[PDB]
């Protein structure tokens, strides 16, 4: 599923108060029992990068941000092979659960969707 | 070669063609090879000793 | 001398008749050949399939 | 594009251009490299040098006049440029250089001088200009023992056997009345030029016609010069192409604007509406490609050139190329054609509405000498509307659909496979 | 460099099991791929081994298996390794399975990987097949019987098919003897596309239990994987002789050891129990025809798996909703088992029924329903507007 379509559906509820008090708090329920963030990772590192839109999107991440991805990822895999959790002290709080990669991703599948209908345009003589 | 060109105009033959043709062949080629064989042999089978001394 | 020059080939060219001669008896033989190996892969798999068909000691319906 | 023709011995052509500030006159003979033989090529290249010596053009200077020369393959050009008044002193330079100045031209001292200059051109070019020096391959062995064969510049062991009667007899045979026409590019009124000509009358060796040869063939076959030395690998390979006034030229020239040219390093190249383009800059096959349809009076050649510092996927790069080609015989768009349509136009445009008069000059008098008349653009643009994605079907199929091909290629050429494996590229396989 | 990077053989042995860069955090459940490397090579040892005192002809066959039994030296731990070992073998492909359903390992850029996995399952079961065959006991001639008839369902030639495969009016003589030819053929094309699996997981290395890039942190496989799974190597061994020193026979039927009867079906006949689910599946369609090809369209139905997952991330491993699912369907894999060794009764037949639909509906509906309801929950639950 392309992210343009989540966020469509995604703003859409969001942007509706009966839908929007009905879902956003089983969403933050769901994130809280998913646990990543015990492991220290936003979710925007858990999603797979092994497609070209991933590829373009993190060559156009910023050098912090991706030392920053870097780091989180490498604590990640250690933690995980320990098998124990971050101390609380470490685990991404809410407010630093933030999509920075989505802007890059919905920025590459917008250019990947144009290339592809005009690669396809018809001709109307 | 215009007697080749006039069933394949310069295209080498497809497969279709190809498989076509051989299942055409295998039928025929069997049918001329058992005839001749049968022909050459013409006496010493059972056929031809079966219908002299009909027993 | 100069690479301008492309050396004779007179010995192997075919003179202007017909352009396709070679053509047509190359297609000719990829043909022929292409059609007796099918022929001859299909008889040689309907020899091994057969040979697992019933044998003639065991079709006797007593 | 006004096509102003008038016949009374000499022919004379002329197109006003409203907006010019300059005018250009000069002589189109009918010949070129291919009029030439294995001996005298380079005869016409040698005319051209020496009418542009610098005693020559010291003389046409101090008359406000530049000097201009042209050698093609079915035609030679020497164009006089002046201001728009001026067309009268470019007349009496015209009538000098071929009439009056014709031994002082051919002298000892110049001859000699310009034979030196020619030699060392066409050296440094078989050096250092790969691309020209391979396309110019590609004409060698596709028209191999044919008239089309012979380089325009001529060749190095030819060029040095040369001597003043080689010109004049080249000159006795070829520059005569018959096989030219005098051209009128810029502002010039026809009226202007076509009495300033008839005021001087004479002839010299008029009434004679130009001798005839060999019909021009194309033979499949490939010319390989490997330099393991060179950064690159420079490559050119056609099918047999369209001749001058032809039924398909303009569908053979729309097809080759489908897959174009492309230049790797400008970010605009990289994003033209080519299919091909998404194939070959993945993996960086090539820093660029040009396609191309040349036509000549008896045969043209239609494919492309390329180069390529990817030494070791030159297979991917042929493969990848030919395998669109393939695409014009079953399955090219309608958009692909649109494309091109609009493209071609475009093309034919910058090179028919040129500001520069010179470059009128040589397509007015090479046309005219083929088809008698220019082709007017508008006409042009007609044809090229009225091309379908069948016309195109019906043309590969005949062209480029399991057609023999010509390959040259120097530099790092030691990937591009065989020509059997290239050759085989020319179709595809089916049911 | 090192020898064992610049020898044409060792090189191959170094990239693969040596110098080969690992997730550092890739769990025991990746453990069973080893694992079923082993099982293939004690089923082939003891297969040769046995394979040396064995007669495939239908009078034969079940008295020679007795004989290796009693007379070889050695010859009933032959045997129970061997037939053990092929249940074994079973329980660990599940978990390898299971293994790659929960963790995404399906997902792009391994497909041709988890695809010639699936040739390697249907290869196995149709193996372990041919080998029950070869003992000629009564369930092993209406296991022949019932399996070479599933062909019959084709329609037109379908008869033919299966005259063809018995090479006469029944299963019998010729049927044994070809199907021992066959049995012994099999493992070695699997061992063919084991190579082949290997070849693809190779080009992209292993997935990890987080489903992100293990590109960051890669330990070599010498030593630290060479002996985590040896740790799994002898805890294989331990239970595999835990059951063919002290308990042989429980994963058995015994029926198989009463000589094949053509005229006699026994009441009590039931599949190996690693083919019960699909047994299932087949005995829930009222109809012959749609009945068979539901049953191999369930082994089938692994390979939309890469298509119906539309989750933006690999794995179940941070999904309540998926992992809720992923269980509801290994359970309903065992329920499905266990319907196959019931009778075809009232509550059992519409309970097999109803799990047979929840087999297909998981692949076809509820992954690819779940994973769009995630993406979209991982989404709103942080983003602001
Ligand atoms: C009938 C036929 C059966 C044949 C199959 C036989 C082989 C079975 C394989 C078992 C398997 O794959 O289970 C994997 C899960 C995942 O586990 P994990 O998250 O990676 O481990 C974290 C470790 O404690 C790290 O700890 P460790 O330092 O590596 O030692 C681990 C542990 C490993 O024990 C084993 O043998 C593994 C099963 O050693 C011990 O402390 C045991 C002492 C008695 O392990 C479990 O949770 C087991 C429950 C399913
Ligand atoms: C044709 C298709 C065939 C496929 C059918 C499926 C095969 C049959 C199933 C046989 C056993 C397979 C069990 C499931 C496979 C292993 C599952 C797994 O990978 O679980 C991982 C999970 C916890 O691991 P996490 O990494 O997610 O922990 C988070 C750390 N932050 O670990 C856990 O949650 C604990 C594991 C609990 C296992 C209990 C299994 C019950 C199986 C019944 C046994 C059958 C005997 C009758
Ligand atoms: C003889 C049987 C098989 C052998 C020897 C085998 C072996 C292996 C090995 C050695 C690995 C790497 C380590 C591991 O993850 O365990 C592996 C990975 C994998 N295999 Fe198999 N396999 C077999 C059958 C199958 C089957 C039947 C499937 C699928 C229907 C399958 C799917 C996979 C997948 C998807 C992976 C990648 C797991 C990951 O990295 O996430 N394999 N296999
Ligand atoms: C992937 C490998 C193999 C599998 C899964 C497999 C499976 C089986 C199974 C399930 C049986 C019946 C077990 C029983 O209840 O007795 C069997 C029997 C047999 N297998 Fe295999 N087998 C394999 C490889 C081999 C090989 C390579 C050979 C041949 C060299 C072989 C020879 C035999 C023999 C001789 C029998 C009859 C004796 C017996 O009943 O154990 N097997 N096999
Ligand atoms: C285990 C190894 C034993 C055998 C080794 C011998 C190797 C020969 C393999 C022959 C494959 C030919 C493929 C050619 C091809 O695809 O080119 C295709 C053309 O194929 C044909 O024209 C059909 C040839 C039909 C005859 C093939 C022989 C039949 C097989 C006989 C049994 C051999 C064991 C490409 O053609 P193109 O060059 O015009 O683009
Ligand atoms: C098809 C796959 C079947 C089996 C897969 C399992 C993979 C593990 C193979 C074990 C090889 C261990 C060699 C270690 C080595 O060379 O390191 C040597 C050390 O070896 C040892 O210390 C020997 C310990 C005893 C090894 C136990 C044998 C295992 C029993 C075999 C059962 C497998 C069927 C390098 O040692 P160093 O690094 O300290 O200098
Ligand atoms: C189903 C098989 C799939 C095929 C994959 C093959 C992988 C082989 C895995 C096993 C590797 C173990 C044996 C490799 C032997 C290493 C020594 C070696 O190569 O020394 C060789 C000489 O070997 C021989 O003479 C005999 C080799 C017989 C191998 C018998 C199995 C030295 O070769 P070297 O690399 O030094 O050559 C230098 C360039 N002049
Ligand atoms: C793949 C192993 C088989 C290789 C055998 C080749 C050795 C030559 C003797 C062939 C005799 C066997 C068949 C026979 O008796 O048929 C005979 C005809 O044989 C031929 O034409 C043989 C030519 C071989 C062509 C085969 C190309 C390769 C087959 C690959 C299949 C995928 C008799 O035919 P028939 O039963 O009358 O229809
Ligand atoms: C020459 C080679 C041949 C013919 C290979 C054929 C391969 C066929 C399939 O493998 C791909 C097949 C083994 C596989 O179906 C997908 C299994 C799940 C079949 C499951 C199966 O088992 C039974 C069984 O074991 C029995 O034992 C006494 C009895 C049985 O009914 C009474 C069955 C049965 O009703 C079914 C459906
Ligand atoms: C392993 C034993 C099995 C043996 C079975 C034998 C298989 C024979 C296949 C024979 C022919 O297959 C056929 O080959 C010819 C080339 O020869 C293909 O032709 C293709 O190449 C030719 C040659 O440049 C082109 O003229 C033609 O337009 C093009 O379609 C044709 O599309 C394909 O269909």
């Amino acid at each position: 599923q392309s992210f343009t379509s989540i966020a469509r559906i995604g703003d859409y509820i969001l942007k509706s108060p009966v839908l929007s008090k009905l879902c956003v708090p089983v969403a933050n329920q769901f994130i809280n029992l998913a646990g990543y963030k015990k492991l220290g990772l936003k979710f925007d590192d858990l999603i797979a990068e092994e497609n070209p839109i991933m590829q373009t999107a993190l060559r156009r991440l910023p050098e912090d941000e991706s030392y920053a991805r870097a780091y989180r990822i490498i604590r990640a895999h250690q933690t995980e092979l320990t098998h124990h959790l971050l101390p609380r002290n470490e685990w991404i709080k809410a407010q630093e659960d933030v999509p920075y990669l989505l802007p890059y991703i919905l920025e590459a599948e917008a250019a990947a969707k144009e290339k592809d209908e005009l690669d396809n345009i018809e001709v109307s003589k | 070669s215009s007697l080749y060109k006039t069933f394949f105009k310069r295209n080498a033959v497809f497969v279709g063609t190809i498989f076509a043709g051989a299942f055409v062949f295998q039928t025929v080629f069997d049918t001329a090879i058992t005839s001749w064989y049968e022909n050459h042999n013409k006496g010493k089978l059972w056929k031809d000793v079966k219908a002299r001394i009909a027993a | 001398k100069s690479t301008y020059r492309t050396p004779n080939f007179d010995d192997v060219l075919k003179e202007n008749n017909d352009a396709d001669k070679g053509r047509s008896y190359a297609y000719f033989m990829v043909g022929a050949m292409g059609l007796l190996s099918s022929a001859g892969a299909k008889s040689t798999v309907e020899t091994f399939i057969s040979s697992m068909t019933a044998t003639a000691d065991v079709l006797a319906m007593a | 594009a006004e096509v102003t023709q008038l016949s009374n011995g000499i022919v004379v052509a002329t197109e006003h251009n409203p907006s010019a500030h300059t005018a250009s006159v000069g002589v189109v003979f009918g010949s070129g490299a291919a009029n030439e033989n294995p001996y005298n090529n380079g005869v016409s290249n040698l005319w051209k040098n020496i009418f542009l010596s610098k005693e020559n053009s010291a003389v046409a200077a101090k008359e406000g006049l530049a000097l201009s020369s042209n050698i093609s393959r079915d035609f030679q050009s020497y164009i006089v440029s002046s201001l728009p008044g001026s067309t009268d002193k470019s007349l009496d330079f015209l009538n000098q250089s071929f009439i009056q100045q014709k031994a002082n031209l051919l002298s000892s001292s110049n001859f000699e001088a310009t034979k030196k200059s020619v030699l060392k051109q066409v050296q440094d070019f078989e050096d250092n200009d790969h691309p020209n020096r391979v396309l110019e391959h590609l004409h060698s062995t596709a028209f191999q023992n044919t008239p089309l064969s012979l380089p325009t510049r001529g060749t190095l062991e030819s060029l040095e056997n040369l001597v003043v009667a080689d010109l004049e007899s080249f000159a006795n045979n070829h520059f005569l009345n018959s096989n030219a026409v005098v051209v009128g590019t810029g502002n010039i009124k026809h009226e202007d030029l076509v009495n300033s000509i008839e005021s001087k009358n004479l002839s010299l060796q008029t009434g004679t016609k130009p001798v005839l040869k060999k019909k021009a063939a194309f033979l499949g076959s490939e010319v390989r010069l490997r330099d393991d030395t060179l950064p690159k690998a420079w490559i050119s390979l056609a099918v047999e192409g369209e001749p001058v006034n032809s039924p398909n030229y303009f569908v053979a020239k729309l097809a080759a604007q489908i897959f174009g040219s492309y230049n790797a390093f400008e970010p605009a190249s990289r994003l033209q509406g080519i299919k091909l383009l998404d194939n070959i800059q993945e993996y960086q096959l090539c820093d660029n490609f040009n396609h191309f349809s040349l036509s000549y009076k008896d045969s043209g050649l239609w494919g492309f050139s390329t180069a390529t510092r990817n030494v070791t996927m030159i297979d991917d790069l042929i493969h990848f190329t030919l395998k669109q080609w393939n695409r014009l015989t079953i399955s090219v768009t309608d958009t692909e054609v649109e494309r091109a349509k609009s493209l071609l136009k475009l093309q034919l445009g910058q090179l028919y509405e040129s500001g520069n008069p010179v470059n009128d000059a040589n397509l007015l008098g090479a046309e005219v000498l083929i088809k008698g008349s220019k082709l007017s653009l508008g006409e042009a643009f007609k044809k090229i509307d009225a091309i379908t994605v069948k016309d195109v079907k019906a043309w590969a199929g005949k062209r480029l659909w399991d057609q023999d091909i010509a390959i040259a290629g120097t530099g790092q050429i030691e990937g591009l496979l065989d020509y059997m494996r290239i050759r085989s590229d020319m179709s595809m396989m089916r049911w | 460099m090192a020898f064992r990077k610049s020898n044409v053989y060792l090189s191959l042995v170094n990239s693969y099991i040596i110098d080969s860069p690992q997730p550092s955090s890739i769990n025991y459940w990746w453990n069973m791929g080893s694992l079923l490397g082993l099982c293939l090579v004690i089923q082939i040892v003891t297969g040769i081994f046995m394979a040396m005192h064995y007669s495939s002809n239908i009078e034969l066959a079940f008295s020679s298996v007795e004989h290796i039994m009693r007379d070889v030296h050695n010859g009933y731990i032959l045997r129970y390794l061997h037939a053990n070992g092929a249940s074994f073998f079973f329980m660990v492909m599940f978990m390898h399975m299971a293994k790659g359903l929960y963790y995404g390992s399906y997902r792009s850029p391994r497909v041709t990987l988890w695809n010639v996995g699936v040739i390697i399952f249907i290869l196995t079961i149709a193996t372990a097949f041919l080998g029950y065959c070869c003992v000629y006991g009564q369930m092993s001639h209406w296991g022949a019987t019932v399996i070479t008839n599933l062909f019959s369902a084709i329609p037109f030639v379908g008869n033919d098919i299966v005259s063809w495969l018995w090479g006469g009016f029944s299963v019998s003589n010729p049927t044994i003897q070809r199907f021992f030819a066959l049995h012994y053929l099999v493992p070695f094309i699997i061992a063919a596309m084991v190579i082949m699996h290997l070849m693809a997981l190779h080009i992209h290395g292993s997935s990890n239990p987080l489903g992100i890039t293990g590109n960051l942190d890669r330990i070599p496989m010498h030593s630290y994987f060479i002996f985590k799974d040896l740790v799994t190597v002898f805890l294989f061994m331990l239970i595999l002789a835990l059951f063919v020193f002290y308990s042989p026979n429980t994963l058995g039927h015994p029926d198989n050891y009463i000589p094949g009867n053509p005229l006699v079906t026994p009441a009590s006949i039931v599949p190996e129990w690693y083919l019960l689910p699909f047994y299932a599946i087949l005995r829930s369609i009222p109809d012959k025809l749609l009945g068979v090809i539901t049953m191999f369209a369930a082994i089938l139905v692994l390979l939309v798996l890469p298509f119906t997952d539309r989750s933006v991330v690999r794995g179940n491993t941070f999904k309540v909703l998926s992992k809720f699912f992923f269980f509801i369907f290994v359970f309903n894999f065992v329920l499905l088992g266990q319907i196959g060794a019931c009778h075809v009764e009232v509550p059992y037949v519409l309970m097999g029924q109803i799990a047979t639909f929840i087999y297909f509906a998981y692949f076809l509906i509820i992954v690819p329903v779940i994973s769009t309801i995630e993406n979209v929950l991982f989404y709103i639950g942080r983003v602001n507007k």
